[PDB]
DNA sequence: ACGTATGCTATAATGTGTGCAGTCTGACGCGG
DNA sequence: TCCGCGTCAGACTCGTAGGATTATAGCATACGTG
């Protein structure tokens, strides 16, 4: 997570693809104010958005999915 | 710049920087004066009958 | 902001309007004392805009209360100075004036649309003769120059009806009257009827550009300029100095030569003055404007002030200097500093030191944004001064942003990707940064003062790139080979060769040990050494069937320091790796082994814990440079004294006059160079060896524990080259010309060198450190050529759905194979089922990765020869597939969709050659037995009774049993064999002997010798000697020929006993052998002579160390595709060879193909010798000639595939001289976008039409369309581009202009209103915006569906 | 460069004929330049300046 | 043949007349009259004359082709104005308006920065007297020096020679090798660099944050009158055009406002540490 | 009134020239 | 159209150092704004 991120690799594939999903995840935490789904002990955005995708927690489909379902929450609710 | 040998008593074949100026700069050798028209000289001891 | 396409077209006079804000009427910049725009000057705020943020000049209107008010008084808008840059004026010419980019900007343009020379438009514009510009009485037509003689005879004459006038003006009214479309119909009718080389070409470069000319909607009278466009103030900026002077740029002082002139024309045209005068008004005015432009051009270019030329406008946009490469491709950075590194042999791998008074001022809006967080800051002027004051709470939080966030280190010049790395900052108090040993391989960085550039990456994207991508843990193999870049050196090395070798008893020989830790334990007590033999039982690991490790228990009997070395040995490897004594060629296996095997973790600790221990026991050893560790050698005076009196000899011998000058020159340096070799191994043979006194019960032998031979064998520093210079002889200096010292350096650094002997050594030192500074520029802009035309390349599609490759063997060149099937063949998916031996079950399937684990089963079943898909067989239009590139060799395994291939290969290619900066091979010896195989090979039995060749490219095979090829020489020209065609040689036998130093020229026939077109002092020259008086003759070249014998050829005819010639066996040509210049010929005029006889000896003078400085311009050469001055003939297409006609020697050939009806005849030159000999079955593309083979000659007949063969064989043997290690895809790469353009033959469903080069992808997706709607094909055939050609063959004009040529790539692409839609890199690294490949590959391709969709 | 007179030679000014085509100049400390210089048939030209 | 514009123009007067003292007045006399053909001899004729003067005026501001343009102009407006009864040549008339408008039109192109001829005039003479000084004082003048010889003011003598000084162009080489210009060095003074420009927006934000928690006729009173919130910078006596139309009562707000904010400044941490600021 | 600008003077005088000249490999573009 | 000669295009990447010019008459009414 911190030395390594081929354990991060491995889940997603592409390296770049790697980094805008954790990127993305990490702009959720830094201003959101979201939660950690691994505990954080003291690290930034950066290390524990590599963790939860290492684990195997955050991925493209994973990430689509949960936007809309907050979003589509506001659909029924506004109309 | 490469070192000729009229540099030989004249001019120091290791004095000069290591950058595009390299061979173009030079100091002069210790002994080495300059000739009354332009040229350099050096120091020879004559030798008279061996 | 957000836009898609860049355009160029011409400005029109109208045009020009639009921009500018007002006419500059005046030179006047400001007025004195008050420092203000003047009226309607070069600074005005009435066209420019106001000076401050809203404000305007009397002080009338103030800030944003009046948004946007025109004061009355100064007439001066009030918005920001932002307008000061943007908003641009005009001057209005009095008379119109010519553009010098569309006038010497060669071609012409101008004068490339009219059909009129560059004289005839320039004796127009500088007022020596008239030009007509339409006749309406058809006596004088148009485009016809009159002297001033000649105007007036046609103007009492005929006048009037003769339209012809003088200057600029003429020139733009014949642009203004000349017709694109009915000129354009008239060219192409010209065309049909019977067309050329040059005047097809001509004729179809005008038409499209008069088409292409229409279609830009550009108009022929805009080359004429009307109205001239003013630089908007604040871009040729008039600002003061803080020392009350001013400063102002030179384009400001060229404005104001242009504005003087033009309204003293004005002024004239007021008076109605004198033409004479209105003349020098317009030229000065032209120069004026010409010197504006481009000022260095036309003629002397404007100098001023302190004697230097006036820095004009297209001068900004020029080369190196110019905003391109200086103020845009190039940047200075914030979160940016630099420092003298230092070593950090604490550091982990993932770490560096950094200062904390650096860290503090690069991460200062990171302190300042934690600290509102705490609440320390309620403001940032507050946080600024709480940093300031430097309190101790501060350094806690400056502290605590730091961690987990890594920072890029820069070391210059950046060759490759590596030449940056991230690493985790660890703050340290003092002014040094601290840097990982192990990376500074990549760098090349010496602590020897070098300083590395710091860089903070800000965003969280650049965070997660810096720790995904550029972080040094995820950054080990290069990616130009395989290979760990961060393997261990010098005291690491020593420090485990140290430990590992072993020693005869000493303290505690065979002993029996628990483990390795026992080792230390004992070593570390003081009753065991490092080298003593052990019986140790040590538990090795061994990876099974699946994922999981066995575990092995047994005793090995090694030493008590490869027992310790195992201890740092991850369990997954054997220990048979570490049981041997461990060298840098052996450790380099051991990072190898353990990647292939465990993965990239457990290799950066074994990385780290090598490096650490190697130089802990490296200090350990005590290792030291004493000067009796320098020894000499028993008997050098013994060897140089008798060696002296071998020279002696022969000195004498030749003012005797026997042997010759130059023969004594070459035999007296073949004494010194046996002399050289002769202590240099005695030297080693009693220090390799020195220890031959040990103990146990009497006496055993053993490895030298000399300090500087342990430092040299591990491999730390030096070699057995540099220790030679230090114990033994010097050897053999070089002189500056190029001439090797008859006397070497006897003495060496221990004995001390005399005067001389280091005047001499100079010679040699200051030029091999001449080309260290000179020769690097080459090599470097060579990297910069390779990039710009492999910028576009990125791994596009997955799989681009071809089965198409290119073959591969193994690298069997010098004996020892030079490069391995296996290691070719690695990392590249196949494009063929390749199965084993017998062919009746597949093993490797086609679409798969080539592991070294597959490649390890190419070696049980011994691959023949392989099918990889390749780059250049790729079908990917715009890019290639991850199949066709296969793994990235820096990764390892298969490459990711997105990452930009083209550069990494460029780099991977330049990055050697930029930093990279014995011929007796008398006889081949055979050492395995074998039935010997020679191939292209055509001998012929001598008077001796030996096989002596009479063919150029002879090789040599050995065959085994079962007939494979295991060995390979090259036999040369002239050779004699001991064993001819299929015979069988036993090992350690000479099956081949010839002279080096010498090019025979043997005869195929027996007669005697008669002389053609050897007349004395025309062509050959003749020296006697004394008594008898044997003469020799020395056959003169053009250089040192007369223009008498200039068309004579020399050559030593055949005849019989009668006086006919000699018929050549089975051929109808007369024996005649052409001898070439300095030609050394012993055998004169009626001379008897047997088959195989040696008539002339060409001399082969070859003694310059090729090295890097004299082998890279080969390489560019190659890629810039330069043909040699004598490429071989090849055949066109397959049939029947029929020779013809001659003429005075030079040959033709009549050859007519079986299917093919219609002869195709071409030329031969005389004194060149052919292979073939006539009516023979030849196919597509035989070795007809020999020589250089031309790149364009390749490709042009035998396809793709022989062309990429070529560049790849031919480079590699440069680099491989070097022992520089590419894999071959990179430049197959290169090659491929060299191959882009190709020339269109015949007519299609497009206007494509004949004698247009598109690019290959557009034609191809044209041909996709055509296959599916029918029409009529477009047929091709594929160009070869060199690189600097290549690079301004894009479409994009943006990627040409920041390359070079940069003041005809703009006026090209403005004449045809070209567009450019980006897709480079350079593209949109100019513009600022995310890069269309790596990162920003997934982002561009969702910008590309929003136009998909809809 | 020492003034006076200097005899030299482009070793091959065009490799095309590989000529050794001499050449003579006289360079004074100040004053305009007197160059004498053969040619591919040896015709011996001035080149002033 | 001849590509320098030079030498063009300079074969163009190499075949026109030479004209003799009669001939002169005989073309002069109707050039007055209005000839047309006779005004552009005289000129034509009198080309190689403005040459001649223009090799002497060189090397002081603009080329030998622009003195000559200029030159050309003066024996234009001497053959506008010359006088042909009188039995005086002209060559000599002609010859002092050709020396007049090239040193004029010298005077204005030389200088970037337009020096008008009142400054550039007096600045001669003190040059001038800078010479006979400079020969027997064998001392460069200084601005003291040149004033005891006129009995002229101090700062004039120092200002004019303020004008005098000349400009380095901001496109020159520093070093006299290939390296880096004035322009990669000089800074922009008109914007400051993020830090400076995030302290405003950061400092006015604090400001927007400390008026909504004053008193809500406090911050209405003390923004409206200082121009921070209200369009226009007013004064004690002109917040009364709003609302407040008070003299007394606006003063004591105002401070009122000041002195509560003044806490809030003590509590915050600036007060004195925001006070050498 | 103060600052800038335009104007006239009259021995005769009538065609300029200046300034670095071991760079070099490679590549076209007009004539011949 | 092919071969000689002319002009014109490049020249590895970052750090540091320091300085200076000549001269344009002389005086009297004409042109632009508080
Ligand atoms: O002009 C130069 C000279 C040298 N260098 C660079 O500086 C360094 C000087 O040479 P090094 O001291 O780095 O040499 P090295 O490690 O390759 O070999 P040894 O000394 O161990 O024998 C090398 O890395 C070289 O590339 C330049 O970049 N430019
Ligand atoms: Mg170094
Ligand atoms: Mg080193
Ligand atoms: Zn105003």
């Amino acid at each position: 997570a911190r030395v390594t991120v081929q354990d991060a690799v491995e889940k997603i594939g592409n390296r770049f693809d790697l980094v805008l999903v954790a990127a993305r995840r990490a702009r959720q935490m830094q201003v959101g104010g979201k939660d950690p789904l691994v505990p954080e002990e003291n690290d930034k955005t950066t290390v524990i958005a590599l963790r939860e995708i290492e684990e195997g927690l955050i991925n493209n489909q994973i990430l689509d999915v949960r936007e809309r379902q907050e979003q589509q929450e506001q659909e029924a609710a506004e109309l | 710049r490469d070192v000729h040998p009229t540099h030989y008593g004249r001019v120091c074949p290791i004095e000069t920087p290591e950058g595009p100026n390299i061979g173009l700069i030079n100091s002069l050798s210790v002994y080495a004066q300059t000739n009354e028209y332009g040229f350099l000289e050096t120091p020879y001891r004559k030798v008279t009958d061996g | 902001e957000e836009f898609d396409a860049i355009k160029i077209a011409l400005a029109s006079p109208d045009m020009i309007r639009s921009w500018s804000f007002g006419e500059v009427k005046k030179p006047e910049t400001i007025n004195y004392r008050t420092f203000k725009p003047e009226r309607d000057g070069l600074f005005c705020a009435r066209i420019f805009g106001p000076v401050k943020d809203y404000e305007c000049l009397c002080g009338k209107y103030k800030r944003l209360k009046h948004r946007g008010v025109i004061c009355e008084k100064c007439g001066v808008e009030v918005t920001q100075t932002k307008v000061r840059r943007e908003r641009m004026g005009h001057i209005e010419l009095a008379s119109p004036t010519a553009h010098i980019w569309f006038l010497k900007s060669l071609p012409s343009r101008i004068g490339l649309l009219l059909d009129m020379p560059l004289r005839d438009i320039e004796r127009v514009l500088y007022f020596e003769s008239y030009v007509v510009i339409e006749g309406g009485m058809t006596n004088l037509e148009r485009q016809q120059i009159l002297t001033e003689e000649q105007y007036l005879d046609a103007l009492e004459e005929f006048g009037d009806e003769f339209d012809a006038k003088m200057g600029a003006e003429a020139i733009q009214a014949l642009l203004k009257s000349m017709d694109l479309e009915q000129e354009c119909e008239q060219l192409r009718e010209e065309l049909n009827e019977t067309n050329s080389e040059t005047k097809r070409k001509k004729l179809t470069k005008r038409i499209k550009l008069l088409e292409a000319f229409v279609q830009s909607g550009n108009k022929p009278e805009w080359m004429i300029l009307t109205v001239l466009p003013v630089l908007p103030p604040d871009l040729r900026p008039l600002v003061p100095l803080d020392g009350g002077r001013f400063a102002t740029s030179d384009l400001n002082d060229l404005y104001r030569r242009v504005i003087n002139r033009n309204n003293r024309l004005k002024r004239l045209l007021d008076l109605a003055a004198p033409d004479i005068i209105v003349r020098n008004e317009k030229r000065m005015l032209q120069e004026a404007v010409d010197a504006l432009l481009d000022n260095g051009r036309r003629g002397r270019a404007i100098t001023g002030s302190n004697k230097r030329p006036l820095k004009s406008l297209a001068d900004m946009i020029k080369g190196k200097q110019g905003r391109f490469r200086q103020n845009l491709l190039g940047k200075r950075v914030d979160y940016s500093g630099r420092s003298v590194i230092t070593v950090g042999p604490y550091l982990r791998l993932h770490q560096c030191g950094l200062p904390k008074k650096m860290a503090l001022e690069l991460f200062k809006p990171f302190i300042y944004g934690k600290l509102e967080l705490r609440g320390l800051a309620t403001t940032i002027k507050a946080a600024k001064k709480m940093v300031e004051r430097e309190e101790a709470v501060v350094w806690d939080i400056l502290d605590e942003v730091i961690r987990e966030h890594p920072v890029l280190l820069n070391r210059a010049p950046t060759l490759h990707r590596l030449g940056i790395q991230a690493f985790e900052p660890v703050l340290i108090e003092g002014k040094a940064i601290q840097l990982h040993p192990l990376v500074c391989a990549a760098y090349n960085a010496d602590f020897d003062g070098d300083q590395m550039a710091v860089h903070v990456p800000l965003t969280l994207e650049a965070q997660l790139e810096a720790r995904a991508l550029m972080m040094s843990t995820n950054n080990i193999l290069s990616p130009a080979n395989g290979e760990p870049i961060i393997v261990p050196s010098q005291d690491v090395v020593l420090g485990l060769y140290y430990m590992t070798r072993d020693c005869v008893n000493a303290k505690g020989e065979g002993m029996v040990l628990t483990g390795p830790k026992e080792a230390e334990r004992l070593y570390r007590s003081g009753l065991a050494s490092l080298h003593a033999r052990v019986k140790v039982r040590i538990t090795e690991y061994e990876k099974d069937a699946n994922g999981e490790l066995v575990a092995k228990t047994s005793l090995k009997d090694t030493t008590v320091g490869r027992a310790i070395l195992w201890m740092i040995v991850p369990k997954g490897l054997p220990y048979s790796i570490v049981n041997q004594a461990l060298g840098k060629k052996a450790i380099s296996k051991m990072l190898n082994t353990c990647y292939r095997i465990l993965g990239l973790k457990p290799t950066v600790i074994f990385a780290d814990q090598i490096m650490y221990t190697g130089f802990a026991y490296a200090a350990r050893s005590g290792a030291s440079v004493g000067i009796d560790d320098m020894v000499i050698p028993e008997k050098k005076h013994e060897i140089i004294s008798e060696a002296e009196a071998e020279v002696a000899e022969i000195q004498e011998q030749f003012q005797s006059g026997l042997v010759t000058a130059g023969e004594r020159y070459n035999k007296v340096i073949d004494i010194w160079a046996a002399a050289n070799d002769r202590v240099s191994k005695a030297m080693m043979d009693n220090l390799q060896t020195e220890t031959v006194i040990n103990r146990d019960g009497q006496e055993e032998k053993q490895v030298s524990f000399n300090s500087i031979y342990m430092m040299a064998d591990s491999g730390a520093r030096g070699s057995a080259a540099q220790i030679r210079q230090l114990a033994g002889m010097r050897g053999l200096m070089a002189k500056p010309d190029g001439s090797i010292i008859e006397t070497p350096i006897t003495a060496n650094f221990r004995e001390g060198l005399n005067v001389l002997q280091y005047f001499i050594s100079t010679h040699g030192a200051r030029k091999g450190l001449a080309d260290t500074a000179l020769k690097t520029a080459n090599s470097g802009y060579l990297t910069r050529r390779l990039v710009d035309v492999a910028q576009d390349l990125v791994v596009t599609e997955d799989d681009c759905g071809t089965h198409e490759g290119i073959m591969m063997t193994p690298v069997i060149e010098g004996g020892d194979v030079k490069e391995p099937l296996r290691d070719r063949v690695l990392g590249r998916v196949t494009a063929e089922d390749v199965l084993k031996p017998g062919t009746a079950d597949i093993l490797v399937p086609r679409n798969t990765l080539l592991h070294e684990q597959w490649c390890d089963l190419l070696e049980e079943n011994s691959v023949d020869a392989v099918k990889v898909r390749s780059v250049v067989s790729c079908d990917t239009d715009f890019g290639v597939c991850a199949h066709c590139y296969g793994r990235d060799l820096a990764r390892g395994h298969i490459i990711n969709k997105g990452e930009a291939i083209g550069v990494i290969a460029a780099q991977s290619i330049g990055e050697p050659g930029t930093q990279l900066t014995a011929a007796a091979e008398s006889s081949i010896q055979v050492k395995n037995k074998g039935s010997i195989k020679l191939s292209n090979v055509k001998s012929v039995v001598n008077s001796s009774g030996k096989l002596v060749i009479t063919s150029r490219n002879t090789e040599l095979k050995l065959i085994d049993e079962f007939g494979r090829t295991k060995e390979s020489y090259k036999v040369p020209y002239g050779a004699v064999l001991a064993k001819g065609d299929g015979e069988q040689v036993a090992g350690g036998e000479t099956v081949a002997n010839w002279d080096p130093h010498t090019m025979p020229v043997i005869t195929e026939v027996s007669g005697f010798v008669r002389f053609t077109d050897m007349i004395d002092g025309q062509t050959i020259t003749r020296q006697t000697d004394e008594l008898t008086g044997l003469s020799s003759l020395v056959v003169l070249d053009s250089a040192e020929r007369t223009a008498g014998g200039k068309d004579l050829r020399p050559a030593l005819k055949i005849v019989d006993a009668q006086g006919n010639d000699v018929l050549i066996p089975g051929t109808d040509m007369p024996a005649q052998y052409f001898l070439p210049g300095k030609a050394i010929v012993q055998l004169e005029d009626g001379v008897q002579i047997s088959s195989g006889d040696t008539l002339a000896r060409i001399p082969q003078e070859s003694g310059g160390t090729k090295d890097i400085t004299g082998g890279l311009p080969r390489v560019a050469d190659l890629f810039e595709a330069r043909r040699p001055k004598e490429p071989a003939i090849l055949a066109e297409i397959s049939g029947i060879v029929s020779f013809g006609k001659e003429t005075k020697g030079k040959r033709r050939l009549v050859i007519t193909p079986v299917d093919g009806s219609d002869p195709y005849e071409e030329m031969i030159p005389k004194w060149r010798q052919l292979n073939v000999f006539e009516g023979e079955r030849v196919e597509r593309g035989d070795v007809i000639s020999d020589g250089p083979e031309a790149p364009h000659d390749i490709l042009r007949l035998r396809g793709v595939h022989a062309v990429t063969r070529y560049i790849v064989n031919e480079v590699q043997d440069v680099y491989r001289l070097q022992g520089v290690k590419i894999n071959d895809k990179h430049i197959e790469v290169i090659v491929r976008q060299m191959l882009r353009k190709a020339t269109i033959v015949n007519a299609g469903s497009s206007d494509f039409l004949e004698g247009e080069q598109v690019e290959y992808s557009r034609v191809k997706i044209a041909n996709r369309e055509l296959e599916a709607n029918g029409k009529v094909g477009a047929t091709y055939s594929r160009d070869l581009l060199g690189i600097t050609k290549a690079s301004l063959a894009t479409e994009s004009f943006i990627s040409a202009a920041s390359f070079q040529e940069t003041t005809r790539v703009l006026t090209e692409a403005a004449v045809a209103g070209k567009r450019d839609e980006l897709r480079g890199l350079k593209e949109n690294v100019i513009v600022g915006r995310l890069i269309p490949a790596g990162t920003g590959y997934a982002y561009h391709q969702d910008r590309m569906r929003r136009r998909a969709a809809g | 460069r020492s003034p006076g007179v200097f005899f030299d030679s482009d070793k091959g000014k065009t490799h095309s004929s590989g000529k050794v085509l001499y050449n003579a100049r006289i360079i004074p400390y100040r004053g305009s330049w007197l160059d004498f210089e053969f040619d591919p048939k040896d015709n011996l030209f001035v080149r002033i300046d | 043949r001849v590509l320098d514009a030079t030498q063009l123009y300079l074969g163009e007067i190499g075949y026109s007349p030479l004209l003799t003292a009669e001939e002169e007045v005989y073309f002069a006399r109707r050039a007055l009259r209005g000839d047309v053909a006779s005004r552009r001899r005289m000129i034509e004729s009198n080309l190689r004359l403005v040459v001649k003067i223009a090799r002497r005026y060189g090397n002081r501001g603009l080329a030998l082709l622009d003195l000559i343009e200029e030159g050309n102009l003066g024996l234009i407006r001497a053959v506008e104005k010359f006088d042909p009864e009188r039995g005086f040549r002209f060559s000599t008339y002609a010859t002092w308006w050709i020396r007049q408008t090239i040193e004029r039109a010298i005077m204005n192109q030389t200088r970037t920065i337009r020096l008008p001829i009142h400054i550039v005039k007096e600045l001669n003479v003190y040059l001038r007297t800078a010479r006979e000084l400079s020969h027997k004082l064998d001392h460069e003048p200084s601005a003291e020096e040149i004033a005891e010889q006129l009995d002229k003011p101090v700062d004039d003598v120092s200002r004019m020679l303020r004008l005098n000084e000349r400009i380095t162009s901001v496109d020159t080489p520093l070093g006299g090798d290939s390296e880096k210009a004035l322009l990669d060095i000089l800074a922009d003074e008109k914007e400051n660099g993020p830090e400076d420009t995030t302290q405003d927006d950061d400092m006015k934000q604090s400001i927007v944050k400390w008026l909504f928690e004053l008193n809500a006729k406090q911050r209405e009173v003390l923004a409206r009158r200082f121009g921070l919130l209200g369009y226009e910078a007013a004064t004690l006596e002109d917040v009364g055009r709003e609302i407040g139309l008070t003299r007394e009562r606006v003063r004591q707000i105002q401070v009122e406002g000041l002195r509560r904010l003044r806490e809030i400044l003590q509590t915050q941490g600036l007060n004195i540490e925001a006070l050498f600021l």
